DNA sequence: ACTCATTGTTATGCTAGTGAAG
DNA sequence: TCTTCACTAGCATAACAATGAG
């Protein structure tokens, strides 16, 4: 079954996750998320632009890899 | 001419639409406000996934087809005029480097 | 097999607003 | 003016992407 494509916070969300968890173990993915999050608010346009243009091709191949994917969410 | 042939174009242009907005990587919302700025009229993310989607009026959809023809024809553009531009950079930071 | 956080993109339930025909 | 009926563009907000320990 074909996963959602990851937007740009995903993207550098993914990227950081893996070191802090290297780094300091038994620290829970939720302490984790909100440092990430409080995180990338605090990045310039600058630096967000690679993240930014990474998503855009993830979105691009996913495309090109299943034509014909629609997002089809379970609503409450 | 008839209700057949028009939704039968038009189910395949908004195909065609969704592929070009991924390739030059708008989103949704990205393309609500565009068209919202070049003709001066909003258009929500709403009413972009609406059409995406072919889940509008008929009238509505071929409303809207000549702006994102028009929409699209801009943004390949300045896609093409972007890529040129970056490239030419390239080709000027790498002799100056090279040479100094 | 969950819940858990996070941002951002998408679908859509849910309007308050707008007429048409009785 | 008030009542149903049926659409309607937009406003909200939940769903789901990654990750893996509780």
């Amino acid at each position: 079954r074909v996963k959602r494509p990851m937007n740009a916070f995903m993207v550098w969300s993914r990227g950081q996750r893996r070191k802090m968890a290297q780094e300091n173990p038994k620290m829970h993915n939720s302490e984790i998320s909100k440092r990430l999050g409080a995180e990338w608010k605090l990045l310039s346009e600058t630096e967000k632009r690679p993240f930014i243009d990474e998503a855009k091709r993830l979105r691009a191949l996913h495309m090109k890899e299943h034509p014909d994917y629609k997002y089809r969410p379970r609503r409450k | 001419m008839d209700m057949k042939a028009l939704q039968k174009e038009l189910e395949q242009f908004a195909k065609l639409l969704k592929q070009k907005r991924i390739t030059l990587g708008y989103t949704q919302a990205d393309v609500g406000l565009t068209l919202g700025v070049l003709f001066g009229k909003v258009f929500s993310q709403t009413t972009i996934s609406r059409f995406e989607a072919l889940q509008l009026s008929l009238k509505n959809m071929s409303k809207l087809r000549p702006l994102l023809e028009k929409w699209v024809e801009e943004a390949d553009n300045n896609e093409n005029l972007q890529e040129i531009s970056k490239s030419e950079t390239l080709v000027q930071a790498r002799k100056r480097k090279r040479t100094s």
